[PDB]
């Protein structure tokens, strides 16, 4: 497992180095909560109808 | 003197190049036609360049056809690109100065120094395309155009337009020459246009040999028809471009052209301010002192000032005519303290 | 030259059919060629004897 752990360590990163550049392409890495989209929905909704 | 000569506006001129490659691609990838198969193809039909100078202004598919295309060539690798050209283009001036410079002979020495201008250029690489891409965040977010970059945008436009139409003819004529006489290529292609339209239809049980023609010999005929149907769109985007409609930028979503031009230039030329002081001055100073210690280091490490010497040949001789009157100077000393002796 | 007969159908570059009919063809064309002039020859005066 130790002798397997240098491989396996630089190929998680790998993935994770390639996942964080899609994060900067697409999105151009601005956080996201569900809370951030669903409030930023109702407050045009509530102008809207108002 | 080179230094004095290089300045700003070649990474002006070397960035922007860069980025209409940049252009080019986004523009295909998003509005115009694309690789051909058999099967007849699509209306397609929203999405014809034809009718966009009369189509409507408030068009849903347009206007996010023009704001992803911006989008994303703005959240592209513009600091990377630019690291990397001006890398090349420092490298490649070094190369050539070197070419006139005294160092022609000597090969060891020339290569020393060129190396030491990479390993400095390597190192500023990353801060640079760092500090451009903070420096080009305002811009990923609203990169408004003036008119007077909306009319450079359009003289550029034309220019990259039609020199791409030209590329476009050529590799047809290489695919014609390439496939055999140009007639033959005329008649794959009225094979394929005609499956194109609705006048013949083929179904798919043999896919060797389709119409009398090869399996890869209709393949070569879809690139074809794809680069000459490229061509009539390349034309008429050209054709719009000249247009008055475009003369103003407030149709910005009806030219993209011009939009995306003007777009890569503001970006070329801001990147190109910090690029400069950054990179190049960063160049300027260091790579003088790293010359002085790669060479300091190569030559007295190396011993290899002796074959410095040795390998231009008028210097060489010079040095050699010296050591024989040295061992004759020696051999009369010798003599001298001889005689000295058997005098007193 | 040699051709290879990679393609057979009708309608495209080559074809290995549309080869194949040329070869009839240019064959339908030969005879047609020495017909006429066996034609010619038993209409010869040389033929009347």
């Amino acid at each position: 497992m130790s002798s397997k752990l240098n491989e396996t360590t630089e190929a998680i990163q790998r993935e994770l180095e390639e996942t964080t550049y899609q994060f900067k392409v697409q999105y151009n890495e601005q956080p996201m909560s569900a809370e951030s989209y669903l409030a930023a929905s109702l407050d045009d909704f509530k102008h809207q109808f108002h | 003197e080179f230094a004095s000569s290089f300045g700003r506006p070649q990474l002006q001129t070397l960035l922007k190049d860069a980025l209409d490659q940049k252009v080019l691609d986004q523009l295909a990838a998003r509005y115009w036609n694309r690789p051909i198969e058999d099967l007849s193809p699509a209306p397609r039909e929203p999405d014809n360049i034809i009718d966009l100078p009369k189509a409507d202004p408030d068009s849903p598919y347009w206007h996010r056809q023009l704001d992803t295309a911006c989008s994303g060539l703005t959240r592209l690798g513009v600091g990377r690109l630019a690291a990397t050209v001006a890398a090349s283009a420092i490298q490649q001036h070094v190369e050539k100065l070197l070419d006139k410079s005294s160092f022609a002979k000597h090969p060891s020495a020339r290569k020393v120094i060129s190396d030491a201008a990479a390993t400095v250029l390597a190192d500023r690489s990353y801060a640079t395309s760092d500090g451009i891409e903070i420096s080009l965040k305002p811009y990923k977010f609203d990169p408004d155009i003036q008119p007077n970059e909306w009319a450079q945008g359009r003289e550029h436009v034309v220019g990259v337009l039609q020199a791409e139409l030209e590329q476009c003819q050529a590799a047809m004529k290489a695919l014609e020459n390439s496939v055999g006489g140009r007639k033959k290529l005329k008649e794959v292609m009225s094979f394929v246009d005609k499956a194109r339209k609705g006048e013949i239809i083929v179904e798919g049980d043999h896919p060797s040999g389709a119409g009398g023609f090869s399996a890869a010999l209709l393949a070569r005929g879809r690139e074809a028809v794809f680069l000459r149907d490229r061509a009539d769109i390349l034309s008429l985007r050209i054709q719009a471009a000249k247009s008055r409609q475009c003369k103003t930028l407030t149709n910005k979503y009806y030219c993209p052209e011009v939009f995306l031009d003007a777009v890569a230039t503001k970006l070329a030329q801001t990147a190109v301010l910090f690029l400069n002081v950054e990179m190049l001055n960063d160049f300027y100073v260091r790579f003088p002192r790293e010359v002085e210690a790669k060479l300091h280091e190569h030559m007295h490490a190396g011993g290899g000032l002796e074959k410095f010497a040795r390998e231009d040949p008028k210097v060489r001789r010079h040095l050699d005519l010296i050591r024989r009157k040295e061992l004759l100077e020696t051999v009369l000393g010798k003599i001298e303290e001889l005689h000295r002796i058997s005098s007193g």
